[PDB]
């Protein structure tokens, strides 16, 4: 059986809060196609020969 | 058919005649008369844009 992920449990009360210290810069990579290749195509040399 | 007929560097087997392209189009012959392997190949043609 295919799993989703770590189990994890916030500790959240009324009165608890957490903040950061420290912090780190994250490059990240973001892939997106634009355009495919043109193509054309002759009917009548592609149905028939000469 | 019509096309350009080439002398080719085909290894035919001795009890094979014609050599067939992806398409089943016929792509090498040989000569019935004098025993050599020849290419066809279509003559020249492209796109014209005005
Ligand atoms: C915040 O985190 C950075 C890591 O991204 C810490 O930088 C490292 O600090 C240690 C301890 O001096 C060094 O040995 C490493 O070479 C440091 N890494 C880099 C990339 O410089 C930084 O010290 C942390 N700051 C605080 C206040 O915790
Ligand atoms: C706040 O949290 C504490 C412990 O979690 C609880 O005893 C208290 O009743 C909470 N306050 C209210 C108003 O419910």
């Amino acid at each position: 059986t295919m799993s989703l992920g770590a189990e994890n449990s916030v500790a959240y009360s009324n009165n608890s809060i957490a903040i950061p210290t420290n912090f780190t810069i994250s490059v990240t990579t973001e892939i997106l196609p634009v355009s495919m290749t043109k193509t054309s195509v002759d009917c009548t040399m592609y149905i028939c020969g000469d | 058919g019509t096309g350009v007929l080439t002398e080719s560097n085909k290894k035919f087997l001795p009890f094979q005649q014609f050599g067939r392209d992806i398409a089943d189009t016929t792509d090498a012959v040989r000569d019935p008369q004098t025993l050599e392997i020849l290419d066809i190949t279509p003559c020249s043609f492209g796109g014209v844009s005005v």
